[PDB]
RNA sequence: UAAAGAUGAGACGCGUUUUAGAGCUAAAUAGCAAGUUAAAAUAAGGCUAGUCCGUUAUCAACUUGAAAAAGUGGCACCGAGUCGGUGCUU
């Protein structure tokens, strides 16, 4: 009947719901069209429904696999360079050598050459292995000896040194600044004394080299290192850091009062994120500590690998490995002797059986070191003579290998030493090695920097590299082909996050100077001080903040309350004892960079000239971005004359990490027109009303919100959705919602909707982690007080989840308006009282509610009570105020008895609290729909608005439900996603129609401000422009307004406007309309089909086996001979209709089957379908009869029985229980007896209500009975819950309703799962048959569900 | 967006399209289709195949090595009905 | 109360499958000797050929004839058990 409609939308985490309403709030119905091979040409449907999908993960495993592939590619290229050099002389020695190292993997029967790789003939292979046992023997024989050696063995040792090369952390050469343990130890204690100046650590008589590098165990060395120190506890902090550096697992929980334990071990694969989780709880100021333990650990283990002194050979590493080899040999011989002698029935099970964790399980099986030691420890303890071996086993130095996991700390300069010696020896016996030396050393010591990126030419979306010539980048002409200035320029303009408040700017580094002036002047501006005669504790002045920031902060690192009260007040300002109100025992902002560069420059005037800022900012950003040496050296040459040589050589080892979130142009770029000041200028001196950053953003009286708001303009759609924040499931919901909006405008004749209303719900709850902080918060209150209450009745973390009990604890057992105490077992008989009445604001947090004995203690007026608790309980309010039991704002709410009743700012704060949206994602979603709908442009280039997109506070609709009795039971069905879209759509329209002067608040647009202080009644019966007195803006839905004192008044019935007067809310028809709309059987449900993507199989490599489902892993490596993968992944399904052979007759009978197609075989299928199916053993396959079926397909059987194809061999239920409203009200009033939260009178009338209507139990058993007999089709479990329904027919309501809401998991949409009765656990029932599907209608639906297309799989199958 | 990469929307559009060409069988339009899978599994952007000139340069460069012998100009400008029908403006 | 918050660049080290490290003594089998290392692969592969790209984001069916003109599917009443019936128009 109307052509101006509205769309309602709610966005969740796994659903989006949508509804189309008209102005009389009905849902219009239409006939839609069906294509296919049916004679059903049009069906009626309603315009309301839901959408259900699945969440998507993060992009981290993809990136890890990708960079692993890059590194393997580059290592193969280095071996190709080396063979390319030796190819010509190797052709003179032996032609067929590199072909013998080509194909050394294959079985002999696929070997064309001879099978021994190096020499080829067997005598030289056996002689070669008997002479040089490992690779390191051969390397030592090259470095020491003085003969002429073969060309091949030189190639094998140089290949072994260029393939595995070492880490690149120590940059430069090996010198004792970063190689000896003692200097690193002194760096650790100077970091620690730099942090904790109060309790210094002496280390003067400490020789950490002899202690931490001895042939002893671990814990003995920790005890000795404490036993040299003057009185440290072994489980303190410093002992836990030394125990971190040795490789033991401490807990830092007792050192900072954490909540759970935390174990750290450096040798474990998840050290980085655990260290970053610990550093997110104690501040980001503890980084150099936990780094400087790790560098000390690398120095210790590197001093443990090198058990060879110098001045003998040039190769220490090889002699260390040979020494390890001979100790391994000797101890093996002794162990076989002792176990051979004393336990002769265990000699077989240790030395042959590779299924135990014996010796053969350590050599040939797969057991690690640790399982071997824990296996043969007590078996050594049962014998005699193993004292030396037990000493070694406790030293963790028994029966080792050469390729172990400790080698992650051998630096590349050691391999470069051995390589350099081998090149300097032999080159008098070959001329080409005399020519080619810097070539090979340049092959080893080359590492691509961070600012060059991948070396692409334009087939990659990950690169930014720019070239200078046109050749092939090799290691030798990298510095002649790659332009590095423009490359670094693109690196800066790519690797910096943008500003969120204002784009086209880049953010500041966290360690910069200006950002820390920002946070210090942010912390100082909100402190108060109370003095005798200063009963309102005022803020600081301008010169006061200048003196505090210039005496306390540019001299000292950290400032706490002791030097706050003492070192400035009892020095200059000359007071006696000043109350300090607003800082929590120490400040939290600081100045780190000023003390760091104050250490480095050892000078004062250059830091304080105020004309040297951008120099320092280029230095700080330069140290933040790059981690290269040569490019820092390049980017600091322009400041050479300002610094001397030692300080110039001391800046360049300093770095920082982390970014802030404010640009410079925000802080000091823009002003206010009325002020002419920057934001930091307001933070320095404002005068009267000192406000922070969050109060200067949203101040309507200034230019700031209009500059930022007008300055957010912001390419395709995936860049918009890509370039903002949020957990990515909500981005998935945003994209699906935009698709749904375009198709609802397609259906309705392309007329633009008048209103789109979007609400974003939440499923974000993690734990009651703030309730452990409620138990600990009460411990803060009573540890602050020290009274005699918790000695009578302590606290726990299970009882306090009830709000009556927590609000019982928040008065210290003392009654408020009666000078008595409170009983522990009268929680149900202690009344909840409100200070400001419910008809002004609806606040249900800790702030508003207070406990009382009886609800007639505060008098009889609606406004503030008498002033007797103020004069009686003022010290009580004082020590509640210090103890953080009542907050600052709630104590400002308890002092409302004095300041003159209620005024304009309180009620404007009631409405201002109940309108203003503050979260930062709905604003940008509204910018997406506002940027997409409104494109009509006027003549002055202003904003034409045709579409209003509106977002609402997410408690209005729940208040509507609990008030007008439209209850919500979540476990019944899925119709609540559409009902919430419907109620969003209604309530938003009524609230925008009733109040025309409330569009600047909650309609996203550049609108002007109206005076709130004049559009509020200043009296009670004042009532037109004065809209209302009672500040709750949801009152006019009611019929009788209600106070909190004892008075209840009334209102008229038909609710219209007072300026124009159009009918916006009725009382008679609308509850029957809205109550009728919630009662429909047919609501649109769409499961969103998907295609499986991911890896090819399980990522383990099985041994060789003569089965037929092991995937090959190379094209000619047969898994009967070489082994491969295990179990693939099915991507989708395909229907096939074509005749095959019957048998030896090869007869031609038709079939109709269902096929699985893996991810590895998807391109070959989509390249030629008929050829692939015709090669899979079919004949006469057609074209139009190939149907693709993804996961979650929808098949319609008889009688409305629907199924969803979950895999190739599992179906799922797909119908819906549409239950009338009366049963929903009865179950919800029946079960929720625990969380009632209501006055006992009308709730007692509700107990009479269930007591009268106690037969709906039997009616609901009839409903589930016939519905389970119609579509669900399960018998034995249904009879089982009928007998189990018979054996509990006499319990009260408050359990029977609970097990009926537990009954409704029999008839859901989704998976067939199990559930629990009172006592009987009803098992699941699964579908394992896909046979009925092939005689059903196959339904194709679009995204909304309206446009369908049916394919009849019952006729197709013959001719 | 408007770039044609190795997506899943792109692969379903090309599978819809690879059913279609079995109708037109007296021409040779198969080899151009396999070639355009060839540029697309190797990571390129084939979103410049909306102009009929660019397809002619590519089929000429591909004719330089001796491949795609049987393809005229008459088959190609037929085949460019198809990156404006399925996807393409 | 709001306000990290996702995405990207460089390099080690182990791990895992086959082959080579001449096993011996005396049908089934028993007794003995031995053991650490190395070569190749690290998703099958792709081709306007780079020291590039291959597990995240993204996805109903049909479509050769002129645009943020058009890609493909009439509108109102009386009902209500997963959607029916009627008018008019076609």
């Amino acid at each position: 009947m109307d052509k101006k409609y509205s769309i309602g939308l709610d966005i969740g985490t796994n659903s989006v719901g949508w509804a189309v309403i008209t102005d009389e709030y009905k849902v219009p119905s239409k006939k839609f069209k069906v294509l296919g091979n049916t004679d059903r040409h049009s069906i009626k449907k309603n315009l309301i429904g839901a959408l259900l999908f699945d969440s998507g993960e993060t992009a981290e495993a993809t990136r890890l696999k990708r960079t692993a592939r890059r590194r393997y590619t580059r290592r193969k290229n280095r071996i190709c360079y080396l063979q390319e050099i030796f190819s010509n002389e190797m052709a003179k020695v032996d032609d067929s050598f590199f072909h013998r190292l080509e194909e050394s993997f294959l079985v002999e029967e696929d070997k064309k050459h001879e099978r021994h790789p190096i020499f080829g003939n067997i005598v030289d292979e056996v002689a070669y292995h008997e002479k040089y046992p490992t690779i390191y023997h051969l390397r030592k024989k090259l470095v020491d000896s003085t003969d002429k050696a073969d060309l091949r063995l030189i190639y094998l040792a140089l290949a072994h040194m260029i393939k595995f090369r070492g880490h690149f952390l120590i940059e430069g050469d090996l010198n004792p600044d970063n190689s000896d343990v003692d200097k690193l130890f002194i760096q650790l204690v100077q970091t620690y004394n730099q942090l904790f100046e109060e309790n210094p650590i002496n280390a003067s008589g400490v020789d950490a080299k002899a202690i931490l590098s001895a042939r002893l165990s671990k814990s003995r060395r920790l005890e000795n290192l404490i036993a040299q120190l003057p009185g440290e506890k072994k489980n303190g902090l410093f002992g836990n850091l030394i125990a971190l550096s040795l490789g033991l697992t401490p807990n830092f929980k007792s050192n900072f009062d954490l909540a759970e334990d935390a174990k750290l071990q450096l040798s474990k694969d998840t050290y980085d994120d655990d260290l970053d989780n610990l550093l997110a709880q104690i501040g980001d100021q503890y980084a150099d500590l936990f780094l400087a333990a790790k560098n000390l650990s690398d120095a210790i283990l590197l001093s443990d690998i090198l058990r060879v002194n110098t001045e003998i050979t040039k190769a220490p590493l090889s002699a260390s490995m040979i020494k390890r080899y001979d100790e391994h040999h000797q101890d093996l011989t002794l162990l076989k002797a002792l176990v051979r002698q004393q336990l002769p029935e265990k000699y077989k099970e240790i030395f042959f059986d590779q299924s135990k964790n014996g010796y053969a399980g350590y050599i040939d099986g797969g057991a690690s070191q640790e399982e071997f030691y824990k296996f043969i420890k007590p078996i050594l303890e049962k014998m005699d003579g193993t004292e030396e071996l037990l000493v070694k086993l406790n030293r963790e130095d028994l029966l080792r290998k050469q390729r172990t996991f400790d080698n992650g700390s051998i630096p590349h300069q050691i391999h470069l030493g051995e390589l350099h010696a081998i090149l300097r020896r032999q080159e008098d016996f070959y001329p080409f090695l005399k020519d080619n030396r810097e070539k090979i050393e340049k092959i080893l010591t080359f590492r691509i920097p961070y600012y060059v990126g991948p070396l692409a030419r334009g087939n990659s979306r990950f690169a930014w590299m720019t070239r200078k010539s046109e050749e092939t980048i090799t290691p030798w002409n990298f510095e002649e082909v790659v332009d590095k200035g423009a490359s670094a320029q693109s690196f800066i303009e790519r690797m910096t996050n943008f500003d969120k408040n204002l784009p086209n700017e880049k953010v500041l580094p966290k360690h910069s100077l200006l950002y820390e002036y920002f946070t210090v002047y942010n912390e100082l501006t909100k402190v108060k001080y109370v003095t005798e005669g200063m009963r309102k504790p005022a803020f600081l002045s301008g010169e006061q903040k200048k003196a505090i920031v210039d005496l306390l902060f540019k001299t000292n690192r950290k400032v706490t309350v002791k030097q706050l009260k003492e070192d400035y007040f009892k020095k200059i300002e000359c007071f006696d004892s000043v109350e300090i109100s607003g800082v929590e025992d120490r400040f939290n902002a600081s100045l780190g960079t000023y003390h760091d560069l104050l250490k480095i420059i050892k000078d004062k005037d250059f830091l304080d000239n105020e004309e040297n800022e951008d120099i320092l900012e280029d230095i700080v950003l330069t140290l933040t971005l790059f981690e290269d040496r040569e490019m820092i050296e390049e980017r600091l040459k322009t400041y050479a004359h300002l610094f001397d040589d030692k300080v110039m050589k001391q800046l360049k080892r300093r770095r920082y990490t982390g970014w802030g979130r404010l640009s410079r142009k925000l802080i000091n770029g823009i002003r206010d027109k009325q002020s002419g000041k920057t934001i930091l200028d307001f933070l320095k001196s404002d005068g009267f009303a000192n406000r922070n950053f969050m109060q200067l953003i949203h101040d309507d009286s200034l230019t700031f919100k209009e500059d930022i708001q007008k300055a957010q303009v912001s390419d395709s759609l995936h860049e918009h959705i890509a370039n903002l924040a949020g957990s990515p499931a909500i981005k998935k919901g945003i994209l699906q919602t935009v698709k749904v909006v375009d198709e609802l405008v397609k259906v309705m004749g392309r007329h633009k909707p008048e209103n789109i209303v979007i609400e974003m719900a939440r499923e974000n709850q993690t734990t009651q982690k703030n309730s452990r902080e409620r138990m600990k918060r009460i411990e803060e209150g009573i540890k602050e007080l020290g009274s005699q209450i918790l000695k009578e009745h302590p606290v726990e973390n299970t009882q306090l989840q009830n709000e009556k009990l927590y609000l019982y604890y928040l008065q210290n057992g003392r009654d408020m308006y009666v000078d008595q105490e409170l009983d522990i077992n009268r929680l149900s008989d202690y009344d909840v009282d409100h200070i400001v009445p419910q008809s002004f604001l609806k606040d249900d947090s800790i702030d508003n509610k207070v406990l009382t004995r009886s609800d007639k203690n505060r008098g009889k007026s609606d406004n503030v009570p008498s002033e007797e608790v103020v004069k009686k309980m003022k010290n009580y309010w004082r020590q509640l105020l210090n103890a953080k039991l009542i907050t600052q704002r709630k104590f400002d709410n308890l002092t409302k008895a004095e300041r003159g009743g209620l005024s304009e700012l309180d009620k404007a704060g009631f409405i201002k609290r109940q309108l203003v949206e503050t979260r930062q994602i709905t604003k940008h979603v509204a910018q997406i729909l506002d940027s997409r709908m409104n494109t009509k442009y006027d003549e002055n280039d202003k904003l034409i608005r045709e579409v209003k997109v509106i977002t609402l506070k997410s408690k209005l609709v729940s208040d509507f439900r609990k008030d007008f009795q439209f209850y919500k039971v979540r476990e019944i069905n899925n119709y609540h996603h559409a009902h919430d879209a419907y109620l969003n759509a209604v309530v938003g329209t009524a609230l925008i129609k009733k109040y025309p002067k409330l569009e600047s608040e909650f309609v996203y647009g550049d609108y002007k401000v109206y005076d709130v202080r004049k559009m509020i009644a200043k009296s009670e019966q004042e009532i037109t422009a004065k809209y209302f007195f009672y500040s709750n803006i949801m009152n006019f839905f009611k019929t009788e307004i209600t106070l909190a004192n004892g008075e209840i008044r009334k209102r008229p019935l038909i609710e219209t406007n007072g300026e124009t007067g159009e009918i916006v809310w009725d009382k008679g028809r609308d509850f029957a309309t809205v109550r009728k709309v919630l009662s429909m059987p047919q609501v649109n449900i769409v499961k969103k089909t998907e295609v499986q993507t991911g890896g090819f199989s399980k990522e383990s490599i099985l041994p060789k086996r003569n089965s037929d489902k092991l995937i090959a892993r190379k094209k000619d490596w047969d898994p009967k001979k070489y082994g491969g993968f295990d179990s693939p992944t099915v991507a989708y399904s395909v229907l096939v209709v074509a005749k095959v052979e019957k048998g030896k007759s090869k007869k031609l009978k038709s079939v109709k089957e269902l096929l699985g197609i893996t991810i590895m075989e998807r391109s070959s299928f989509e390249k030629n379908p008929i050829d692939f199916l015709e090669a899979k053993g079919y004949k006469e396959v057609k074209k139009d009869l190939i149907i693709k079926l993804p996961k979650y397909s929808l098949f319609e059987l008889e009688n409305g029985r629907k199924r969803m194809l979950a895999s190739a061999g599992e179906l799922q239920k797909g119908n819906e229980l549409a239950l009338p409203s009366k049963y929903v009200n009865f179950l919800y009033l029946a079960s929720h007896y625990e969380k009632l939260k209501g006055s006992p009178e009308d709730n007692e009338q509700k107990q009479l209500f269930v007591e009268q209507h106690k037969h709906y139990l039997d009616e609901i058993i009839e409903q589930i009975s016939e519905f389970s007999k119609r579509v669900i089709l399960a018998d034995a479990n249904l009879d089982k819950v009928l007998s189990a329904y018979n054996k509990h027919r006499d319990k009260p309501i408050r359990e029977q309703a609970e097990n009926i809401i537990h009954l409704f998991t029999l008839t859901n949409l989704g998976a067939p799962a199990a559930f629990k009765y009172f006592d009987t656990t009803i098992d699941r029932k699964r579908y394992t048959s896909t046979k009925e599907v092939l005689d059903a209608t196959l339904i194709h639906q679009s995204i909304t569900g309206l446009y369908e297309t049916r394919i009849d799989l019952s006729q197709l199958g013959g001719d | 967006t408007n770039a044609i990469r190795n997506e899943t929307g792109t692969s379903s559009k090309m599978f819809n399209l690879s059913k279609r060409l079995y109708d037109f069988k007296d021409n040779n339009l198969r080899e151009i289709h396999e070639a355009l899978y060839g540029l697309l599994r190797a990571g390129y952007d084939i979103s410049n195949m909306r102009d009929v000139e660019e397809l002619a340069k590519y089929v000429d460069v591909k004719k330089s090595h001796g491949k795609l012998l049987d393809v005229t100009r008459d088959d190609i400008e037929l085949y460019h009905r198809l990156f404006v029908a399925r996807f393409g403006k």
